[PDB]
């Protein structure tokens, strides 16, 4: 089943830990996307004082 | 604790403040802390405490002195 062209899914949840399903809540494409993409971000406090080279 | 506070212009400093330290507080916000430091002189301390008193013969400014001096000032 390596020859098979996979398809994306999506399905809907009704509880926070996803194991009890909405009843006819499953959509499946006919097209895939062609890509994807994520993002990632990390926060930093940046205070310094007047006089210095670098902050801490 | 005792402070004292010099500024100046490339490192020629001069006094600014003397006094004791009264008061510490924090604060924190979602992106920020800091900590605040309060002083005051040492005259703070006639402000603390009511008192009784007679006083007798003497002027108002032999009163003022005596005021001044109980708390070592």
């Amino acid at each position: 089943s390596e020859g098979k062209l996979e398809k994306l899914r999506i399905v809907a949840y009704k509880d926070s830990k996803f194991s009890d399903e909405v009843e006819n809540g499953e959509f499946i494409t006919l097209l895939n996307p062609e890509k994807y993409k994520f993002q990632y971000r990390v926060e930093q406090n940046e205070d310094q004082a007047s006089g210095t080279s670098s902050a801490p | 604790k005792e402070i004292e506070i010099t500024v100046g212009y490339h490192s020629d400093d001069e006094t600014i403040f003397k006094g004791v330290v009264i008061r510490q507080n924090l604060k924190i916000r979602n992106n920020q802390s800091i900590l605040i430091v309060e002083s005051r002189d040492m005259a703070v301390k006639m402000t603390l405490r009511r008192k009784s008193k007679y006083f007798y013969e003497l002027s108002d400014s032999d009163i003022l002195e005596e005021l001044i001096s109980n708390h070592g000032l």
